[PDB]
């Protein structure tokens, strides 16, 4: 009813919407990377370059 | 962390030439450097500083050139009266460094 915008319907096939089976879970893939970036060695530098 | 060598070990040129010490590092130091220069029975003085700066008393003829990795001291010309070692510093980053200073160079001038 909604689609036709009526509150009656003639006899008929409608096509209405679509549908589409959601999302289960998530996952996420990285490699096996522990060793955390240099980030400390480079910004907590005593002295910087010219 | 840091490590340097310097070079040539010694140096010999009569009165009138220049002479000139290279002091490389394995890594970049930036413009931090200097210059330190130690007469026999005596402490060392400092000649540049900052690679570039002459210090304080000290006459115009050492130059120091370069920058980041090869740096090199430059004398235009020698009296006799500067036949000592020459050091350089790395002044940059002393963490975990076996010595700041780096490798000795005996000027021999024979007049």
């Amino acid at each position: 009813k909604c689609t036709l915008k009526s509150f009656t319907v003639e006899k008929g096939i409608y096509q209405t919407s679509n549908f589409r089976v959601q999302p289960t879970e998530s996952i996420v893939r990285f490699p096996n990377i522990t060793n955390l970036c240099p980030f400390d060695e480079v910004f907590n530098a005593t002295r910087f370059a010219s | 962390d840091i490590v340097m060598t310097q070079t040539p070990a010694s140096v010999s040129e009569p009165v009138g030439g220049t002479v000139t010490i290279k002091c490389q590092a394995s890594e970049s130091i930036s413009n931090w450097l200097a210059w330190y220069q130690q007469k026999p029975g005596q402490p060392p003085k400092l000649l540049i500083y900052a690679a570039f700066t002459l210090a304080s008393g000290v006459p115009s003829r050492f130059k120091g050139s370069g920058s980041g990795t090869q740096f090199t001291l430059t004398i235009n010309g020698v009296e006799c009266a500067d036949a000592a070692t020459y050091y350089c510093q790395q002044t940059y980053s002393s963490r975990d460094v076996d010595n700041v200073f780096g490798g000795g160079t005996e000027v021999v001038v024979k007049g």
